[PDB]
Order: C-alpha cells, then structure tokens, then sequence
C-alpha cells in the first residue's frame, strides 16, 4: 500500500529492483539450448560413414559443399604432420634456428643436461608428446654447447620461441619439481603457452 | 495444494482448465475457418528473417504462427499427423473437434458432467459410422472421375487457374503408374524446384531432370541417342587405407611411382571406354556414365578425350530412377561387365539455368520414373505451389487407391445430421442431448462454407436441412448462389477412407480435451 | 483507465508477435508503404531518369539509376516490400533492365486497388477483373510491334538499337558507347546459334576519363612475367593447367640414401630430370607459357637458359576462357604438349597502361571466344555507371539475339494500351468492368514519371496525348527536356523497345499485384 | 489507432465484444452463489486487515479490487437498486448476463445485435403487461407484512436471526406519526451496543444517547420528566468583534472578572425558574437538553441543582424528539411556555465500557421509538444492520402500494410459458431473441436448483409441465423441489421490484451490447 505509494511518487526505499537480472539469465539458459542441434550436421565428418542412421534427406548442394570444406580441412591439416621424433641438433648451427626457424611454426626449445630423473622424465614426456603433435619443431640438446658454461643448476629450462621473441618460459625444475610430474600436465602446460588447443582437469 | 510445495507451480483447476482449452480452441477454429474451402483467405506468414509463405494449407499456416498452448500444442499435432497422412481438408478436423468443445461448453452450462456426453458422443459415432459406409457410392476410377476429384480437393489450399492446370498435369502424371501394383510413392517421383518463369509454363516430364552438367569444356551438350552407364565406382584419387608412402633414390624414381600411382584409374577408365567402343560410340551413338563419387581431372580428362558423356553426384534415390527409366542394370564394380547393365534414353541435352546448368534425359520408352517441373516468380509461390502439389498428388493417391467416392460440397453430413436426429430418440436417455449437439457439431461444415460465402447462416441451412429431409438423396451446396442443389452431378466427390480417419481422430481428440481435469507446470523449482 | 486486451487471438501471440487484421490492419497498412517505396525511386530511368546514391553498412557508395541494385541494398521490415523487390529481381533474372517500370506500375495498381477496396467490391471481383485485363493485354500487346530486329550482326545496328538502353546513363554522350559496344559485341557474337553474358568481360584502370577507353580481342591480366624476356610479335602459347613444376607425388615422396654417390648425383639427377623435361617443352616448338600453379626457381633457370615467356595466373574461370580464346588446352601433367592442342595470339605484349602492369592479348585474327574491354576513368563509381551503361546494352543484345520483336518507345504503346483496354473494358459484365478500366488507366503513371523528369507539365502532355492517341498513333511521345508541351514520333530516334522485357514486366507485375491483393491477415513473429 | 498516441489501448468490436463477455461471464458466475435463504456465505477484507461477512452484491462488487469497465457499470447500477430498493440485487446482474450470454450464442451466429435489442424491447413489453395482469392486491395486515418480511429475512439472512427481526420491523413500521401519510425512519433509528447475544437486539419505545452528564455528580434514574428541547448556547462565548479589558487595579479584576459571567448566569437562572415554575416540589422530572455545549461554570450551577442537563448531541436527534415528546425546540430565550415542553415516563443511565447511555422510554405514545443491535462483532452488528435495512425496505415497498406478486418463479415462469406462446406472433429473427429472452428468466430459478443440490432440468421440467389449463400459480419448493402453489405458504415480492428489474436490465443491456469500439484515450504521453 503505502510503500507503492511511495514507489509511483518517490524511490526513496528500493524494493523493485534486481528482478530482471535472473529473468535475463533463464532467457539465455534457455537460448543456448540449440547450438547442439545447429551444429548437429556441422562437426562430425564421420557422418557419411554413419549413414542409415543420420539421413533423412539430401540436398546434396549445401552438404557436398560441407564435403568440399571438410577435405579442405583434412588435407590442410595433414599435410603438416612431418614431426614426432625429437632431435639433437649442435650448438655450431644454433644461431641458425634461434631464427631461421619458419614464422608460424611454435618451436619448443628444450634444453637440458641428461642424468637426473627430472630431465630424464621430461624428455621422455616430450618425446611421447612428439608422437601426438608433429606439427611442432621439438629441440633438444645439451646446454653446455648451446650456451657456454651454462648453470647446471638451471634445468631442465622449457623456452617456447617463435620469430626470435620469447612468448612462454618454464625456467629450471621450479615450475616442473616431482616425478608425480605426468603427460597430460606437460600438454596442458604447452596448451596454456598457447600452441594447443585441449581440455584437462587440472 | 500442490502449490504449497512448489512455490513456482502454475496450477489450474477444472473449470479452469476447461476454460483455458475452451479458449484456445476458440481462438483456432475463429482463426481457422478463415482457411478450409476454396473461398478461404490466404494468409501472410513471415518469420523473424523476413522469411515470407503466403498458404491457404492449414498445416503450414500453424507451424509459421506464434503458437503458446500446449492444448494448441496438441492439436497442432494431430492436425499434422492428419496432414501427414492424407494432406487435405486439415482445418475441418480442427474446426470441428473445437466446436464439439464448444456445444459440450453449452451444456456443461447445466451441470451435465461431461462423461455422459462422451460416451453419446461416441454411440452417434458409431452409427454415422454406419450411415457412411452405408451412403458412399462406387465407382471405379476413370479419366472424369479422379479429373473431378482431384478439381475437386485440390482447391482447399489453392486458387483456380493453378488448379486446373495442375489437375491437367496430374492427369498426364499417374500414368506411368503400373495398372495393377500401386507403385505411387512420393521415393518415385521427384519435383524440381527452378525459379525460372511464369506460372502458364509449368509441365511435367516422364523422363529425369539432373541440376548437374558438364565438368569440362568438352562435354556434349546435346545426346540424340544415349546408353546409359549408372555406376557407384569410386573413380576419383584415394589413399592406401595403411598410409603406405614413396621411398626411392632418384627423381626418375618419382616419376616411374607417379606412373605406377596412375595405373589403377588407367585400367577402369580403360574397361570402361572398351565396354563404350565394344558395344558402339559410332555415328552419333552418344554415351552417358553416371556416378555418384567424386572423378579425378585425371580421370576427367581420360574420359572426355574423345567426347563421352558422364557426370557425379545426383541423388541417391536418381539411381532407382534410372533404373526403372533407362532400364540399364546398375552396377558397384567391373567385376562383372555385360551390355546388359547399359541403359537407354532417347534423348538427352541440356539448358544452363543462371547459375546452374541443368541436363534433361527424355523420350523413356516405359518410364516407372517421372519428375515435376514448376517455374514460378519467387519463393514463396513456389513453395505454395510444391505444397499444393503435394496435397494434390496425395488426393489423387487416395482417390486411386479405392473405388469409392463419396459426395462432396456439404450434402454428406447433412445427411448424417438428419439420420442421427432420427436415430436419437432411441440413444437411451440425456445423452441424446448430446448426440443432439453432436449432430449440430457436423451443422458447422456447411456454415463455415455458408459464412465464407458470406450468405446469411440460418436461411441457408433451413434450406438444405429441408431439402434433405424432404428427399433421401444428398443436395449439396451452391457457392456462386448460395441456392441448394445436388453437387455429385457436377463432379464433386471427397475421399471416403479419410473421412472416415478424420471422424475417428476427432472424436479421439475431443474425448481427450473434454476429459481434463488439471493443468500443471511442475518442474523448474 | 484501466482495461486488458481481448482474450482469444490477442492472448495466444509471442511477446514478440504482432498482426495485422482486415481490410483496416493489414491493407491500408501494405497499401501506404508500398506506395511509399514506389514513390521513393519514382524519379529514375528515363532520357532525364535522375539518379540517386546510397551508403550501405558496408560503407560502399554506390550511384545507380537503375533500381535493381538500389533496391537490393536497402533492407525492411515491411513484407510487402520484400514481395516487391523479389518481383524486381524475377524480372532482373528474366532481362535485368528496367527495374524502374515494375515499381511504377506496382504502385499505381496498389493505389486503384484501395480506391476500389474503398468503394466496396469483393477482393475477388477486383482480382478477376485485374487478371481478364491481364490477358486481355497479353493478347493485345504482340499486335502492336513495328519494325522487328533483323540480324543482330551489323555494326550500324547494334549501336542504333543498344544506344536506346544507353539513354538510361549518360546524357551528354551516346555514339562513343555505341561504337564501343557494338563492335566488341559483333566481334564477341559467334553468330551461329548460342551466346553466353560470360563470353565478355571487362577491364577498369584508373587515370584518364572516358575518352580513352578501348576493346581488345584479347584478355587483359595485370600479372607480370617472371622471366626477362617478354612481348614476342606472334607466337605460340604453350599451357599447363597443372602447376609449373615438376612431378611431385601427391603422397609424400620422401627418400632414402645409404652411400655417398647418392648424394653425389642426388640433385645433379634432380636438375638433370627437370632439366629433360624442360628442354622437351621447349622442344615443342614454343615460346610463351602459361602456368596455373606455382613457378620452381631452377625451372625457370632452365626456361632462362631456354629463353621462355612465364606467367601464372589465380582464376581458373581465366584459365579456362584463355583455352577458348587463344586455342589453348589443360593439360593436367608436365608433359610435353601436341601442336595439334597449342595456343596462338599475333601479339601478347607486357605492358603498362597508366602506370599499371598489364598482360595484353590481341589478335590480327580478331579472334577468341572473350574479348576485354579496357575501361578509363578517375573514380571507382564512374566505373561502376559505366559498367552498368554496358551491361545494359550488352543484356539488351543478348536478350535481343532471341526474341527479336521491337516496341515503340516514347511511352506511346503505354497510352495506346491504356486506350484500348479501357475501351474493351467498358463492355465488361458484372462488377469487374471497374478493375479492367483502372488496369487500362493504371498506365498513366509511366508517362507521369516521364514527365515530371524532364520538366515539364504532367497533365497537359497527358491530355495532349490521350487527344492525340484518340487519332490512333502507337508511336508518339514527349520530347525529351522540352520544358514546354510537344511531342513527337520516336521510331525515327530509333527510341525503342523489345516485346520480351515489357511483356515480362507485364507479367510479373499483374501476378504480384494477384498476390498481395490475396493476402488477407498479416503475423509477424518476434524479431531476430 | 495506436498512432495518434502511442501509448493508447485500441480494441475493435469483436475484441469489446469479447472482453464485455468475459467480465459478465466472471461477474454472474461468481454472484451465482449468493442468493435465497441457501446461498453461500461470502467473506471480505477491506485495505486494513478489517473484515465483513457479507450476502450483498453491492458490498461484494464496491469491495472487490476490480478495475473495469463492465464492472464499473455493473457497480453504479446495483448501487442504484440497493439505494433504491435494497434486496435480492443479485437478481438484476444475474438477468443482465445471463441476457450476454445468450445474444453471444446468436450475435456469434451472425446476427447483428440491433435486431436482439428490438426482440428484447418486444418481451419487455410483453411481460410487462402479463405482470400487469397478474399482479394481485391483498390489505396490508400484520400477518400479510410478517410473510413478506419472512420473505427478504430469509433472503439475505439465517433463520433466527429473520425469526426476530420479521416481528421487530412489522413493530417498528406500526410506530408512525401518521399512519395515513408516508412513514421515515430518520425517526427511527439504529444505534450498536456491542455487548450482548445476537438474540438480544430488540426495538425500545423512545431514543437512548450515547452521551451523558458532561458534569458528572448528576442522578442515576429518574422517572415523570419534562425535556427541555433548547438550541442556545449555554458556554461562554466571545464576541465576534474583537475587543479587550482595561482598568487598573486588582478591585477593577475582580469586578470584571464577576461581571463577565453574568449572561449566561442569566441565561440558565431563566432556566431554573422556569423550571420551578412549571413544577416544584413533589421530585417531578425535568430534563434540560441543548445541542450546544455547556460550560463548566453553568454545568455546575446547574448540578448543583437537582436538573439534569445534556449537551452536544446529534441534530437530527432534537428535531425527531420535537415529534418524540410533544415538545417545541427553543432555538433562543425570548419568551417560553410550558407547552414546548416534552415529556417521559422512566429514564435512566447505563454504562458500558468507557462510555454510558441515556435511556428516554415510556413514551405517552411513541410516534418514535429506536432499534437497539446487541452482537459480539463489529461485522456482525453492521451485517446485523444491513438486514434491518433492507426488512424496513421491502415492508415500505410493499404498504406502499397495495399490490404484491409471487415469486420463487412462479411469476417468472408463468410469463416465461406467456411468452413462449405469444413468440409466434412476433416476426423476424428478433423472434430467436424472445426466446433468449424467455431463457432470460429461466436462470432465476434453476439457480436455486444449484442453490438445492437437484437436476436443473428435471425440476425445470417438472414445473414447467405442473401447468394445468389455466396459468398455476406455481413456484419452486425448497426442500422438495416439486411444484408447489406460492399462495399456499404466502410468499410474495413487491411490483415495482420486478417493473424496475426489467428497466434496468434491458437498458444496460441495450448499451453493452450496442458498443463498437474500447479506447484508453487521455495518456499524455
């Protein structure tokens, strides 16, 4: 009573307010329910291989299109998988691929001083990562001739370059400490230096 | 109640849920009448996009409106499961279950709870049931009979000229039909959709129409007599399905392995052409292979060196077609070849239309395959026009499928009002008020053409109710003078079968809406 | 002041729905805003036809006289106008010209159709009056042509008869355009039995105006050659659809080496294999090659060594009319190719054109399936008017190849219609006798527009007309920028017309007008 | 016309129909439940947590938080008939919409409601003169008035409560100055004493005030008194031209100050005198009352004496005891007699709470007496008061004239069978009306058949057919629902009652449904 009084006349309490906010959010809740049916026919490209379970009709103009795209794609995507065995290269050529190395191309410059199960571990797990991504220069060798005296107290060092600019550091076993050190952190790590694009929990 | 426990529950009691439902029907049936009869309105419905179908198909027209009751929900669905079914006459089925609901609101004005009126409601069913079956007439099909009936049906959700024009097209069309199978299905026969022309230039054609042409500036565009290869080989490049690559110590190396990559689609395309020579390519022998895999320009160039004609990917089910058009034996690899695969078309050329350029295959000698061709100015009237097509060839289905054509234009059901009013003083009690209504509910099917027509409702109706009763034929209804007269002497029939799944739907639908009780939102708490 | 809204249809739209109801809703409503668009572009394509600019979203200028494209870029929200500019761009697919008249004649048909709705008629009364008139002209209309197109071959010709399109764009010069066209097209026209609007392209380079501008049997690439030598006189033009160089697998064509004089002839075997092949094609007799993909530095060295002409182009649309121009062919591998499938041209010069790169091919032949015309002005839109001048009088041709019927110009055939019409129509039964006299009348909009351009008096040349038309003449019309009544005959300025173009605006604009007087209820869903 | 002012609601003419409708259809539907002597008993609550149990239709429609334009109507008339007659109001919203709802099912046929509105004047004429000519006088007696007080007893009320107040009405309206003149009850009143049974209200010969000795040493009881009926001022009062004292000297105070209460010591030593004159000695009564104030000084000089003095008391209270007592009010002292002296038998005081009474009976021969409500609840007494309101409407309505009709349907359907036979005589489709019309009285009593708990149509039926030769005089029983004679048990309703239902419902018939288009017009936006 008096208080809507109030309310047509003055605001001095406020009491209507805040209750389009939540009304906002259920319309979006209920919106975003249709982007897994937009993209139904838009991300598998196993469909055709599904067939007598996914066709209903064919137009055959947009979806041999979507054909047409998908070999692009599939083309495009494998004809960069040249890698998958990581590489000891000399610290005589170094200058040569601290720079020479392809604009676009990450280059996960690893460097390290074999014997510890630090160094050890991370090799192997990138090692094991080159199996999965051959579409990233992998670098290993030893620091001592790559960098001259080198402290061996300072690895195992990730670098991440690319075009000569450090874009990600990972420096000494600091960031890398335990053997419960495992794959799929290492790809996680790499993701979140921006070169992959992954999902993990933790 | 409920609503003690869910604070967010939407509760709606009886009444209320019958006031509610008897709302929504109204608004339907107030909406709907507009449609049915060839004197209905046409309507504009546009999307958000400005997607804009312009119908008087009562089935579209529900699904292109801004729909929010789930009772209208449900008729919605049923009227398009009826729409799926046969496809003609939707908005009866509607206009009546939403006047049934409407005399059943007259009389539960009085008390009068409801399951009573169901259950006389479904004993006048039961002997309109018999009076129909025992009122159809029979006779076997014929070029005036289904001519008439597809006049006839055709117009509930089409103008005139179109109507006629399409009756003429679809005469010439259910005749490459077989004489007795029943081979007609809508996997048989296909329609294209051009945007080409006028409406005056719509025909049909017995033969295929394929939107693919050539791939080469060599091609044929025009084949006197062709032989038909259908094949589903794959002729395009593929990979070794082990990624087997090529591993050698000089350049001539890689061209003796770019040879010996070659050499598989150097052999097919080498049997193929052999089989084309073997059979004949000379003096004007054209020859077409159809594919519906991809082709290398390699193999494109290997082919068309000296002029045959074959194209790639048609429609899955132009394979059938071919088949039971050119006749050739289809195939899946040259395991086994024989002339006897090869099929036959005694014509073949092509037309660019804009963009797309169009190849046509005619001249079958016993075509089981025919396509549809419509030209119109825009989308949206071709999208009508596919839909009344649709619905047009469904009618023609449905009339060919029987033998009996019952009268059409309004006598029919007056008929049924007479004999039920006959038959209620023997319905055992308050029921027969009931199965009066129910007898008023069938009155709607005529008014609503009364009020279309915009004749005075009443007068009209005494008039044909008397002229039945006087009589025991069935008089129809005149749409030009509104002045009662008998409408099977003038080629006015309605199919039998779908009245009948029409009453029984109905009375199904309209047992289910008279008998709710509470109307619930439970959830999202 | 307090009260809710109906119950029924009002309570089961969307929050978003919106309808439109009636004679009073949805057909007032239709009515106004298509005259409205009508009225919008009614002051265009004519000998004066003003043209008008327009900014779209994507911030593009655009000059057009022509209402196809003006039209096309404007959006709405309103159906009917969406109805409208789908039957513009049915007729652009039908000849593409002329965008103008359909608007016109819309609107002056929606405008009879509300008075007759105000007077009381049945919406099927007007419509079948409308149709009976609509081919009741149909049938009218073939008897009225004069002087049909005879050859479409001549020079003389085709400038008299593609000049008349031309009128529609620039005022202040007509032979200069004339002569362009018509001698690109006679060369362009095989002449014997098909055409295709592809067969002709143009050029635009930026500098000087208009009177510099040409046609050349022969097409027009802005590439430049990668090796020294270019612009022999005449010679042979060898192509290779395939890219220029060497066979590579398409799989990975790795390998392996186990001792030493591998490596030793590794790439002496390589530059040996590319060094064979190269000498092989020049060995084909030519000079002059053309490649599709990309050009191998050592192949060029060779090519060097062997003196070749090297160009590679991006458009396979060009790759595949150079092979109908020149007489080149595909040929998908490296292969030395046969003389049987070589490319020939009298000259094909590296030049520059005003200070921009240019490949020139022209034949003393005067050959090829495409002849460029090279266009030249100072701003991208004078481009783009001149584009359209051209493509009006190009369509005008290739519509014109067929369908060789000619219709007086001037708007005399309107009126002459108008007058016919009218007469028939005071005969008609029933109540339809209204609609087929206000489609007669309704051709008085065209000459409405025709002359409030030019400047002078609309309804004294109107009646002048009508008085004139009385005497029975289908070839009298208004003189252009007369700023004073007087008319004259129009067949001897050769002002024109084809049969096909009105008679597919005549269509289209009576089946539109069909249509939106069928509709009866409008239902808008939310908006997007 | 959303254009003129944006902000502005446009509704066509089926859109006002529609709402029109629905407001009527809510309106009658929910007043169904409030009516004969086994109606339902409604319960309100006002804007203060303050509530009423009411049967009225006005207090249920001006209580209701209801912001329409139908109801607004419906309010301002049922006010209307409330102030001017005041019982069984619920009939006239009932016949009004019952009246909508039929022309609905017609005007939804097509037919246009000026025609219905030609047929509705026609019935009204009709059943005028059919009431006309049934109406039967009978001589206004005690028992006559005691049946019809019954009859609106049980109408809004229970049965105790009608069992006591049948006989205090026919009491109260016995009460009269003249009997042969019209009788008001501003002479009569109704004042609350909340302390007692609902059984213990009654009528008391005299008037009792709810205010008493502002000068509190006064008696406690006093009998044979004279009244003193004065309008003077007996306070002190000051001159309305300003002015002030002067002097100098504290003699000079006091001379003023003693000089200063000398007028209206005057003023009630005039009192004192006459009232020694008129009686001495020998205790005899003598009530001095003044509707304005007294102040303390001639309060006290006058308790001193033995006279009882009243002030500040309702005005209409001196000009009903100028009857009441056979006094004269005084309006100043300029000259006085004995004569405009009144007089009473026994007066005494009575306490309660925090205030007291003044009880004024023994009444030579009351020509006005006062009703006294005893309940516990404040809704209680003024619910209490609504029914004596309307009992002493209905026994005016009815000695008012000397004519009086059955009701409990008979009437209602001896003019429906009335109609129903004369209906051929009228013409055109305004005929279909008529019979609406008829169905127009039909709602009144198959109400109370929901009203009993019986089949509407079985009783409906029964009575209908209870019709012998002649027109029975036939209504509805409320135990049985049998047929039965109305002269048997005696209950009636007035003429007027019913002439004026009729007037109104037709009128506002007429413009609810003469109405074309609903505007919400004067937004400044």
């Amino acid at each position: 009573e008096w208080n809507d009084i109030l309310r047509k006349k003055g605001i001095l309490p406020p009491k209507e307010s805040l209750k389009e906010l939540e009304e906002e959010a259920e319309e979006e809740q209920r919106i975003l329910q249709q982007s897994v049916v937009k993209t139904y026919e838009d991300m598998t490209l196993e469909e055709l291989e599904d067939h007598e379970d996914e066709f209903n009709e064919e137009d055959e103009r947009a979806i041999e299109m979507y054909r047409r795209r998908r070999l692009a794609e599939w083309k495009a995507t494998k004809l960069k998988n040249k890698f998958g065995e990581v590489l000891e290269i000399s610290g005589k050529d170094y200058v040569q691929e601290v720079t020479k190395a392809g604009e676009g191309l990450w280059v996960i410059l690893h460097l390290y001083k074999q014997g510890i199960p630090l160094c050890a571990l991370i090799n192997q797990h990138l090692s094991g990562l080159a199996r999965k991504f051959p579409d990233v220069k992998f670098i290993k060798a030893i620091s001592t001739t790559c960098i001259p005296n080198y402290p061996d107290r300072n690895l195992p060092t990730i670098f991440v370059y690319l075009e000569g600019d450090i874009k990600a550091q990972f420096i000494g076993p600091l960031v890398f400490g335990g053997m419960n050190l495992t794959r799929d952190e290492l790809e996680w790590k790499l993701s979140e230096s921006g070169a992959i694009m992954t999902d993990l929990e933790e | 109640a409920v609503k003690t426990l869910n604070p967010k529950a939407e509760v709606a009691r009886a009444q209320a849920a019958l006031a509610v439902n008897i709302s929504a029907a109204r608004g339907l049936q107030d909406v709907l009448r507009t449609n049915l009869g060839p004197k209905g309105t046409m309507k504009m419905l546009v999307s958000g996009a400005g997607d804009i179908k312009l119908t008087k198909d009562g089935n579209v027209l529900l699904h292109e409106m801004q729909i929010q009751h789930p009772t209208a929900s449900l008729i919605a669905k049923v009227a398009t499961a009826q729409d799926d079914i046969t496809g003609d006459g939707t908005t009866s089925n509607v206009l009546i279950i939403g006047e049934l609901l409407k005399q059943a609101d007259l009389y539960i004005s009085e008390g009068l709870h409801p399951r009573i009126i169901t259950e006389g409601f479904e004993a006048a069913k039961e002997k309109a049931l018999q009076f129909l079956e025992e009122v159809k007439v029979s006779r076997e099909m014929d070029r005036e009979t289904l001519i008439d009936v597809a006049r006839t049906s055709l117009r509930t959700k089409v103008h005139a000229e179109l109507a006629d024009v399409l009756t003429e097209a679809v005469v010439d069309s259910i005749l490459a039909i077989k004489k007795q199978d029943e081979p007609i299905d809508l996997f048989m026969i296909e329609i294209m959709e051009m945007k080409h022309k006028s409406e005056t230039d719509t025909s049909l054609i017995r033969g295929l129409v394929l939107d693919h042409g050539a791939r080469h500036p060599d091609m044929k565009k025009r084949v006197e007599d062709a032989y038909i290869l259908t094949c589903n080989v794959s002729l395009e490049y593929e990979k070794t399905e082990v990624n087997s690559g090529f591993f050698y110590k000089s350049a001539e190396e890689r061209e003796k392995l770019v040879k010996a990559e070659r050499k598989f689609i150097e052999d097919r395309v080498k049997k193929i052409i052999e089989l084309k020579r073997k059979v004949c390519g000379d003096s004007d022998k054209g020859f077409v292979v159809i594919n519906q895999k991809g082709i290398d320009p390699f193999s494109l160039d290997a082919l068309s060196k000296e002029g045959i004609v074959a194209l790639r990917r048609a429609k899955r089910r132009n394979m059938e077609r071919l088949t039971l058009a050119c006749g050739g034996v289809a195939l899946n690899s040259f395991d086994d070849l024989s002339p006897d695969c090869l099929g036959h078309a005694g014509l073949v050329y092509e037309y660019t239309l804009g963009e797309e350029k169009f190849t046509f295959i005619e001249k079958c000698n016993n075509p089981r395959s025919v396509t549809l061709l419509i030209k119109g100015p825009n989308k949206h009237t071709l999208t009508q026009i596919k839909d009344a097509v649709r619905d047009g060839l469904r009618a023609v289905k449905n009339a060919i499928d029987d033998g009996c054509v019952v009268p059409g234009a309004g006598a029919v059901e007056v008929a049924m009002a007479e004999a039920l009013i006959k038959h209620k003083p023997s319905v055992k009690g308050r029921a027969q008020l009931g199965v009066q209504a129910f007898a008023d509910a069938l009155l709607i099917i005529p008014k609503v053409l009364a009020q279309n027509s915009g004749f005075d409702l009443q007068e009209t109706l005494v008039k044909i109710q008397a002229e039945h009763s006087e009589s025991g034929q069935l008089v129809g209804v005149d749409l030009n003078t509104g002045e009662p007269m008998v409408a099977a002497e003038v080629g006015v029939w309605d199919n039998y079968c779908v009245k009948k799944q029409l009453l029984h739907s109905c009375t199904v639908i309209a047992t289910n809406i008279l008998l709710v009780d509470e109307i619930m939102r439970a959830g999202m708490s | 002041l307090h009260v809710p809204k109906a119950p029924g249809f009002a309570q089961m739209l969307k929050e978003g729905a919106k309808h439109f109801s009636g004679l009073e809703e949805a057909v007032y409503r239709n009515i106004q805003a298509c005259k409205e668009l009508a009225q919008t572009t009614r002051t265009a394509y004519g000998p004066n036809g003003m043209n008008k600019m327009v900014i779209n979203h994507l911030e593009k200028l655009f000059v057009t006289n022509d209402a196809a494209t003006i039209l096309r870029e404007l959006e709405v929200q309103h159906p009917a106008a969406k109805m409208i500019v789908m039957a513009s761009h049915m007729q652009e697919q039908e000849v593409g010209d002329g965008t103008n008249f359909v608007l016109v004649f819309a609107g002056a048909l929606l405008e009879l159709a509300e008075e007759l709705l105000r007077i009381g008629l049945s919406v099927s009364e007007v419509i079948e009056g409308y149709e009976i008139a609509c081919r009741k002209a149909h049938e009218i209309l073939p008897n009225l042509v004069c002087c049909s197109a005879k050859n479409l071959r001549d020079i003389d010709e085709v400038s008299s008869l593609l000049r008349t399109s031309i009128m529609s764009k620039q005022y202040g010069n007509e032979v200069f355009l004339a002569k362009l066209i018509a001698q690109a097209c006679v060369s362009i026209f095989p002449d014997s039995g098909h055409f295709n609007v592809d067969n002709i392209r143009v050029c635009k380079i930026l500098g000087s105006g208009i009177s510099s501008s040409s046609v050349l049997h022969g097409m027009v690439f802005k590439k430049e050659t990668e090796g020294d030598v270019t612009s022999v006189k005449d010679a042979k033009i060898a192509v290779y659809s395939c890219p220029f160089d060497g066979m590579i697998t398409e799989t990975k064509g790795t390998v392996l080496i186990k001792t030493a004089e591998e490596l030793m002839n590794f790439s002496k075997g390589e530059e040996n294999l590319m060094d064979a092949q190269v000498k092989a094609i020049a060995d084909t007799g030519a000079n002059v090659v053309v490649t599709g993909g990309k050009v191998a530095d050592m192949a060029l060295h060779y090519a060097n060594k062997y003196n070749i002409m090297l160009v590679r182009l991006n458009s396979k649309w060009d790759l595949r009319r150079l092979c109908k121009t020149v007489g080149a062919t595909a040929l998908p591998r490296l292969t030395p190719p046969v003389l049987e499938e070589m490319g020939h041209c009298d000259s094909v010069y590296l030049s520059e054109v005003g200070d921009t790169q240019v490949v020139v091919f022209k034949h003393e032949k005067e050959d090829g399936a495409i002849s460029t015309i090279v266009l030249r002005g100072s701003t991208d839109n004078l481009m783009d008017d001149i584009e359209r001048a051209v493509d009006d009088g190009v369509n005008t041709f290739k519509v014109l190849t067929r369908d060789k019927r000619l219709v007086p110009g001037g708007g005399a055939t309107e009126i002459e219609l108008a007058k016919q019409i009218t007469s028939y129509g005071e005969t008609c039964p029933g109540l339809e006798q209204y609609a087929i006299k206000k489609f007669a009348e309704a051709f008085e909009a065209i000459p409405r527009a025709l002359a409030e351009n030019s400047g002078v008096k609309a309804n004294e040349v109107i009646s002048k007309l009508y008085a004139v038309h009385q005497e029975g003449n289908k070839n009298v019309g208004l003189d252009i920028e007369a700023e004073v009544p007087a008319v004259k005959d129009m067949l001897e300025a050769g002002i024109l017309d084809t049969y096909l173009g009105k008679y597919w605006a005549i269509k289209l604009a009576t089946n539109a007008a069909v249509t939106v007087l069928r509709v009866d209820q409008i239902i808008m869903a939310k908006p997007a």
